[PDB]
């Protein structure tokens, strides 16, 4: 039905596919910020998840905001004390765009333990605003998942929440997720969620779409593959703990599979 | 830049926003307008950001054009291409005599050009009403004023439940559906197309539930039959009178058989059924469109 939009989903998907190219971060990036590392970056994503967690944000709301960091850090060298500035200005950003509801200035304020005032907070607003020229309508992982999901036969729920959730996953490390593009990291997602959970693979119908093909997402997929068997053990855990609930159908407790056989 | 080049002429419009300054571009003669947002203490407005966001990706000749934005301290600043008046204005000058056809009919292929090129880039209006559709002297209209609009996903999820000034709301928005998407904006451009050839609202109401039995008693009570599932959504009652459907010559009745084809299409109650901007385009009621200036000066 229209929910779907069927006279426009390929032209959206086609401008989508040209617009992350051009709102892609500097693969780089981070070997260039003298005070900053993956690690640091990693933190705050995983951060992130907690606040779009304590206030009930979309996960849209999330990669959005990472996309904010990730080219706003592309550009701008900044101090280890300010990085989570930059990410509370980019989610108060990302929330505004994409929320109904977004939370209060103030609450932003709140969640950072006063490290920052509302000052700091609205000023580097301005400057993440400027620096970004104002283009805040970036393509996410989620916008891609969400249209590749319609070609399941049938719909299923641990599919659809476990791609999400290893698309999340992507989010908190730099390297190296960077040098790969939304679509692709969805479409290796949504993969290998399918797999984990029925057994199938990349359906063809997606291969018209997308042109994509399992060896053009090898590389990816054989990244996520490795993220997913490591997901336990890494330092960051917030994503794991969220995909436990059963709004995501408890999806993290699912065991990945230990070979792709690709 | 910018700003030290403009000169202000006069003040030609105000929202909330929000004002609308003409000026001029002192060093290159070109006329625009100047919509000010005020700032502060959330800092900028999530409409602005939309806004901003939106228009700029959106280049097409049948939606306004964002030329630059001035951001400072205090003041936001966007700079659009300058347009002579609304058509609500228009609409109002031309009593006595109407719009002629040949315009009617340029305006609304004009009006499904830009939106269906919204569409195509995920973007809802949301707020398509006369007073957002700007004119020029040389035939040209243009929708404007993205602060009400929203870059969607597909499928769509649940966006804000306002949305759209009454008169021009879609009855599953009035029905209070989990979803809505595309159609939303097809029947509001349904609603200007009736007012364009009559010169008055379609439906009037004065509150969700008058405007509901207003459309009702214009297209009929919609049922399971003309809508499925529409006795499930959330604001239907089945204690809603049931009215039949009009003669549907009757609702507008100097329009032509194509012309009230493509209405009745514009007004279908089903989403799923109403006809997209793109497919309208090849209606046959535009078989013989041109594009003719105004029959008035501006
Ligand atoms: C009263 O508004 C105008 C009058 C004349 N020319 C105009 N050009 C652009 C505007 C306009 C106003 C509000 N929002 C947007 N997006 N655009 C406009
Ligand atoms: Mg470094």
């Amino acid at each position: 039905s229209v929910n779907e939009v069927p006279d426009y989903h390929e032209d959206i998907h086609t401008y989508l596919r040209e617009m992350e190219v051009k709102c892609k971060p500097k693969v780089g990036y981070m070997k260039k910020q003298p005070d900053i590392t993956n690690s640091m970056r990693a933190i705050l994503v995983d951060w992130l998840v907690e606040v779009g967690e304590e206030y009930k944000l979309q996960n849209e709301t999330l990669h959005l905001a990472v996309n904010y960091i990730d080219r706003f850090l592309s550009s701008m060298s900044v101090l280890r004390g300010k990085l989570q500035l930059v990410g509370t200005a980019a989610m108060l950003l990302a929330s505004k765009f994409e929320e109904i509801y977004p939370p209060e200035v103030a609450e932003f304020v709140y969640i950072t333990d006063d490290t920052y005032t509302k000052k700091q907070v609205l000023r580097m607003e301005h400057l993440v605003l400027k620096v970004l020229a104002f283009d805040l309508a970036a393509p996410t992982i989620n916008q891609f998942l969400t249209q590749y999901f319609l070609h399941q036969q049938p719909a299923n729920c641990k599919v659809e929440s476990l791609a999400m959730f290893l698309g999340e996953l992507s989010l908190i490390d730099a390297d190296p997720y960077l040098k790969y593009l939304p679509s692709v990291i969805a479409a290796a997602a949504f993969h290998l969620a399918l797999y984990t959970v029925t057994g199938q693979s990349w359906p063809e119908s997606l291969v018209q779409k997308t042109g994509y093909t399992l060896e053009t997402l090898k590389p990816c997929l054989l990244d996520l593959h490795q993220t997913y068997l490591r997901a336990p053990q890494h330092a960051q855990q917030s994503i794991r703990e969220k995909y436990k609930n059963s709004k995501y159908h408890g999806v993290s407790l699912l065991n990945p599979p230990e070979t792709l056989n690709v | 830049g910018s700003m030290e080049n403009f000169q202000k002429v006069e003040k030609i419009g105000e929202g909330t926003y929000g004002v609308v300054y003409k000026a001029r571009n002192k060093l290159t003669g070109e006329v625009v307008a100047l919509k000010k947002i005020r700032l502060d203490t959330e800092g900028v407005p999530s409409t602005a950001i939309r806004e901003i966001s939106l228009l700029k990706e959106l280049n097409h000749p049948n939606i306004v054009k964002l030329l630059d934005v001035i951001h400072t301290e205090n003041k936001l600043y966007l700079v659009f291409e300058f347009l002579h008046q609304d058509l609500k204005k228009f609409m109002d000058a031309s009593a006595l005599t109407g719009i002629p056809l040949p315009l009617i009919k340029s305006y609304l292929f004009q009006l499904l050009q830009g939106l269906a090129f919204c569409h195509s880039h995920r973007v809802l209006h949301r707020d398509l009403k006369p007073q957002n559709l700007l004119i020029n002297t040389e035939g040209a209209i243009k929708l404007a004023d993205f602060g009400l609009a929203r870059a969607f996903g597909v499928p769509v999820r649940t966006y804000t439940h306002e949305v759209v000034t009454l008169w021009y709301r879609a009855p599953e928005i009035l029905l209070g559906c989990k979803y809505y998407s595309t159609a939303v904006d097809i029947w509001s451009l349904g609603c200007i197309f009736a007012e364009m050839v009559t010169r008055r609202a379609l439906f009037p109401g004065d509150s969700e539930i008058d405007q509901l039995f207003r459309i009702f008693r214009t297209l009929g009570t919609p049922d399971e039959v003309v809508w499925p599932g529409v006795t499930s959504m959330p604001d239907y009652k089945p204690s809603f009178p049931k009215w039949a459907r009009q003669d549907f010559s009757k609702v507008v009745p100097p329009l032509d058989e194509d012309g009230r084809s493509l209405l009745s299409q514009m007004l279908h109650y089903d989403p799923n059924k109403r006809i997209s901007a793109k497919a309208a385009l090849a209606h046959p009621f535009f078989q013989d469109v041109t594009k003719p200036v105004p029959h008035l000066r501006l």
